[PDB]
């Protein structure tokens, strides 16, 4: 028939992929790094307890000045904080209460966000008035917006629960390009440093990779037993990490095109909600549902420490562009800055 | 679902035709970047209270 | 005492409360006294295009009450040649009447439906948006939270006395309106075994009490207490016709004509709402203090809209044949026979069938069943036709039982002189003005608590006219300054109150929480309900505290002393107890919290990032 040929010709390809994957699997990262020195016992202390949000925090993000951060809550707001002062530069009450994600434009000018509203909304902070306005309301998706990221002030990229991602012209306000492939809800996305490529991670238990200007997927990555809640680029634009519901994190490589490491423990039973790399790549920080955040050695996969401040679930996190700090938001309603 | 499989074969065709380096090498480029930029990574290298915006001022 | 309108933030909750019931339409708001007024205020002033149309509607409305033909002949021509005078065959219906020199009240009634058709849409959308609609919501909240006690009335003089209780005269404190109060005794009712009668009266009163009928003792409210039941009725301080007959002796034909004319329309009213009065007798007719009358004591009356009654209830003098016989059902027919017995007694001093001042109940019934109408020759021709008409033992022939009801009685030669528009208008002079200071003007001859559980009641049309006549325009002014001061206070300070606007707010407004679980200490706050959370703020700020839909496990009612509370059991097993300011806010918060917490927990389950596992 025509169906069975084009479903087995897929396995023939998936095998040809899985063979070329194993061909490249000469050693484990764990072996390659077995000898290099332990990071030590990384004990970070809570430095800023940022109170303000009134119920669960769900997402946050840092500006390019390495100081101003935007965050999103169950309480229905964006708070553009200044992490140094612990003070709020903008509180932007939102048109929709179900906010899940938020972003910050590289220029410092615009921010964006969304959630169960199925909209990515752009906010201009350079009005003549001297306040915040909504320049564009980018509509076109059909499921919950779960992540978004500006490339420049004319253009932006978005991921959603409808199982798609997309690039927008903000001037005309239309999707310049659209990105399909995924089969369960998309949860997170990460741009590259050059911003010609980006990556998505989903409840399908897989992650994917796209050329911005062509308009099509290049590479797809699996391994986890359960939902991938989080994704982040390795600093050089050639690998990325993941957080998952199966009680483990994982690293994947773009040119090698496969899984390098798994971060886990017999004591640890709960799931993972967020991942960020330190500026170099060496620490992988992850947030859990036993109320702690664990610092993993990215290369050795040892439990390097416990950020054990929060009294409920850790939900989001981020590392600065200058590497100075790690922010953790929780279900207990507080952000914390650590270093 | 005539197009659904025809897309998947076209797509996997794309995902196969890419020049793939290897895990020992990739692991070493990751390690090469880590080691290289490790100086300027505050979370590994305990930078003193002066250098840290979140310690004193 | 006086009525305190809640603040114009009540709009949010009440707009929803009434939208839940279907009541924010041109029809349901225009139809309400307090609604029409606010609508008109808007069109004449705060919209230019609407000016001509409402002016026309008002010039039409004024026109309908004009009493003589001459007035209508002039005001037809003035309305036709006026600056206002959009339609095609509206003009032709009126040009036909004008050409044939005719001018009824409903002359311009075709323009009523069509002016209403131009006032829905653009114009009514502009009203709902206007400040005038806000004010509507403020009044409607007061309505739905009425709980009365003895203490809400000023109880004056005893103006009635029966075997189960006593009637008292009174004023209602908050509007100053004057009223009567009937007060039945439960211990007595137990020994004398009359629990049904008490309960029956309550139902019947509520059937007749709308349409503002000049000719029945209507109810505005009902309530009860550990020993007493109580009704609040139209004030009739003038005594019953059993006392008055026994004072005045019998009445003239023309005097009885007045009483007849009014009672007839009183009956027209009960009959157009399918009630059989049953117990018509002098002791149940009652006079105001101009001497206009109303019917009363509905305890033996009956809804005949469904099943027509068969029991022999009434009083042995005044029962119709069909009532006295078991196995025979009856409708409003009983009233027209009773009217004859009662009108004949007004003219003669005893029931036609209570011959020879006998107590032999058995004899009295067989005279009602068998013998016929011994009418004196003194009675006029037009009167003789009437009582023969009313006292037919066979319903087929009884006047007002042939098809067109009360108008069969109105067209009688006996009422030929009357302009029945002038009658309904109370514009004809009454025959007996009752004297000031009269004792015994309405006397008669002489576990369990569960039965009266649901007794309390209130009538909207009555409470609304009560207000409109009285305190309305002055309260609206008092409130409009109070509001406009605080909007100047918000504008000049540079601080608008718009935390609800431009978001996804469901409903906001005040309630009171207990936040000291050992202590019992209550605190009032402004709540914003959003789809996922119940935020709350205090005085002059954005909200600092909340409760999530997620965390709520059940929403019950609990009693603490005499506080009706909402008991949210929260995860932990902790108890969050809330107290609303009014019944409708308790109903809406209990509804919207249940509906929000179930809707939230259902949706939160469908979102991986938000659920727990
Ligand atoms: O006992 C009374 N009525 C009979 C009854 C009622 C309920 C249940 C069982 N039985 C009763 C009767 C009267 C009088 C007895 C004589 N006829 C008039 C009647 C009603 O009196 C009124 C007197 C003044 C009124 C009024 C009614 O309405 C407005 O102002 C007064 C109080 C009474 F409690
Ligand atoms: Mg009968």
């Amino acid at each position: 028939s025509e169906l069975d040929q084009l479903r087995q010709e897929a396995e023939q390809l998936k095998n040809q992929i899985r063979d070329a994957r194993k061909a490249c699997a000469d050693a484990t990262l764990s072996q390659i790094t077995n000898n290099i020195d332990p990071v030590g016992r990384i004990q970070m202390r809570t430095r800023r307890t940022l109170r303000g949000h009134l119920a669960k925090i769900y997402a946050m993000h840092w500006g390019t000045d390495s100081r101003l951060l935007v965050s999103a809550s169950q309480d229905g707001k964006l708070i553009i904080w200044d992490s140094y002062t612990t003070n709020k530069v903008h509180a932007i009450p939102l048109r929709s209460s179900w906010v899940m994600t938020c972003a910050y434009a590289p220029s410092g000018n615009y921010v964006a966000c969304g959630g169960l509203d199925n909209i990515c909304s752009i906010y201009n902070l350079k009005t003549r008035e001297g306040n915040v306005r909504v320049s564009r309301e980018l509509a076109g998706h059909t499921g919950y917006l779960s992540c978004c990221r500006f490339l420049d002030d004319n253009q932006i990229v978005t991921s959603s629960g409808d199982t798609t991602c997309a690039l927008w012209d903000i001037e005309t306000g239309q999707q310049t390009t659209t990105f399909t492939g995924h089969t369960g809800d998309v949860m997170s996305l990460s741009l590259a440093p050059d911003t010609r490529l980006f990556v998505s991670g989903a409840c399908d238990a897989s992650a994917k990779l796209w050329d911005v200007r062509e308009g099509m997927c290049r590479q797809t990555f699996t391994g986890h037993e359960s939902d991938i809640n989080a994704i982040c680029f390795f600093p050089n634009g050639n690998a990325f990490a993941t957080g998952s519901d199966d009680a483990t994190c994982r690293l994947f490589d773009l040119r090698a095109d496969q899984e390098l490491m798994t971060y886990s423990h017999d004591n640890i039973i709960c799931g993972i909600t967020s991942v960020s790399f330190s500026k170099s790549g060496r620490l992988l920080l992850a947030g859990y549902d036993d109320f702690n955040c664990n610092v993993w050695d990215a290369l050795k996969a040892d439990r390097a420490g416990v950020l054990a401040g929060h009294d409920n679930r850790v939900s989001c996190l981020g590392v600065t562009d200058d590497g100075m700090a790690v922010a953790t938001g929780s279900w207990d309603s507080f952000l914390k800055i650590w270093n | 679902s005539i197009a659904q499989a025809r897309k998947l074969v076209e797509q996997l065709k794309m995902e196969a035709n890419i020049d793939r380096i290897k895990v020992s090498k990739a692991a070493a480029d990751l390690m090469a970047y880590c080691e290289a930029h490790a100086k300027e990574d505050p979370l590994l290298t305990p930078v003193p209270a002066s250098e840290n915006p979140f310690r004193e001022k | 005492k006086k009525i305190l309108l809640p603040e114009p933030s009540i709009r949010s909750v009440m707009q929803k409360y009434l939208e839940d019931r279907g009541e924010v339409t041109f029809e349901k708001i225009f139809s309400q006294k307090l609604g029409y007024l606010l609508f008109r205020d808007f069109c004449l002033n705060h919209l230019e295009e609407a000016r001509p149309l409402v002016e026309f509607y008002e010039e039409i409305k004024k026109y309908e009450k004009l009493e003589t033909e001459e007035e209508r002949v002039a005001r037809s021509r003035e309305i036709f040649d006026s600056y206002i005078m959009f339609s095609k065959s509206a003009t032709e219906h009126v040009q036909g009447h004008l050409g044939k020199k005719q001018v009824p009240p409903d002359l311009f009634q075709p323009y009523i439906e069509e002016i209403c058709q131009n006032l829905r849409g653009d114009v009514f959308q502009k009203f709902i948006e206007s400040d005038k609609f806000t004010r509507f919501c403020q009044w409607k909240n007061v309505e739905l939270n009425i709980h009365l006690t003895m203490n809400d009335f000023s109880v004056h003089r005893i103006i009635g006395r029966g075997g189960f209780g006593e009637v008292y005269g009174c004023r209602k404190a908050d509007t100053g309106k004057m009223y009567a109060m009937k007060c039945l005794d439960k211990k007595r009712i137990k020994m004398k075994q009359g629990e049904t009668l008490a309960l029956n009266e309550r139902i019947m009163l509520s059937l007749v009490s709308t349409g503002d009928c000049p000719f029945i003792v209507c109810m505005s409210y009902a309530f009860h207490t550990p020993d007493k039941l109580s009704f609040i009725l139209d004030l009739m301080n003038g005594g019953d016709l059993h006392y008055h007959l026994s004072q005045h002796g019998v009445f003239s034909e023309a005097d009885m004509r007045f009483y007849a004319a009014e009672i007839i329309l009183g009956l027209e009213h009960m009959h157009n709402r399918f009630v059989v009065y049953r117990d018509l007798k002098p002791a149940n007719i009652l006079l105001d203090e101009h001497g206009h009358v109303r019917i009363s004591d509905l305890g033996l009356a009956c809804d005949f809209s469904k099943k027509k009654p068969h029991a022999s209830v009434g009083t042995h003098g005044y029962m119709a044949p069909e009532v006295l016989q078991k196995g025979v059902a009856y409708d409003s027919s009983a009233d027209w026979f009773s009217l004859g017995c009662m009108l004949f007694k007004l003219l003669r001093g005893h029931s036609p069938f209570r011959q020879h001042k006998t107590k032999d109940k058995h004899e009295i019934d067989r005279m009602t069943l068998t013998m016929a109408v011994e009418l004196p020759d003194s009675f006029s021709p037009e009167l003789r036709s009437l009582l023969e008409g009313l006292l037919q033992r066979d319903v087929n022939r009884r006047l007002g039982c042939l098809g067109r009801g009360a108008q069969e009685v109105k067209e009688s030669p006996f009422f030929r002189s009357l302009d029945w528009q002038m009658v309904f208008l109370q514009k004809y002079p009454p025959p007996l003005i009752p004297p000031r200071g009269e004792v015994n003007a309405a006397d008669a001859f002489d576990s369990d608590q569960e039965l009266y559980r649901n007794f309390p009641l209130t009538i909207s049309e009555r409470w609304q006219q009560e207000v409109a006549e009285t305190v309305f325009d002055t309260i609206n002014a008092e409130t409009d300054r109070l509001e406009a001061r605080k909007k100047a206070k918000n504008k000049q300070l540079g601080h608008e109150e718009d935390y609800a606007l431009g978001k996804d707010c469901i409903m906001h407004g005040y309630m009171s929480k207990m936040g000291n679980p050992f202590l019992t200490q209550w605190q009032r706050r402004y709540f914003y309900l959003f789809p996922n959370r119940l935020e709350w703020r205090g005085e002059g700020e954005a909200p600092q505290s909340l409760l999530t839909m997620e965390e709520i496990q059940s929403v019950e009612e609990t009693q603490i002393k005499e506080r009706k509370c909402l008991l949210l059991k929260i995860r932990g097993g902790k108890q969050f107890i809330l107290q609303c300011d009014s019944d409708p806010e308790l109903v809406q918060w209990k509804k919207e919290l249940r509906d929000a917490y179930r809707e939230a927990q259902q949706l939160v389950q469908r979102v991986p990032k938000m659920k727990n596992k």
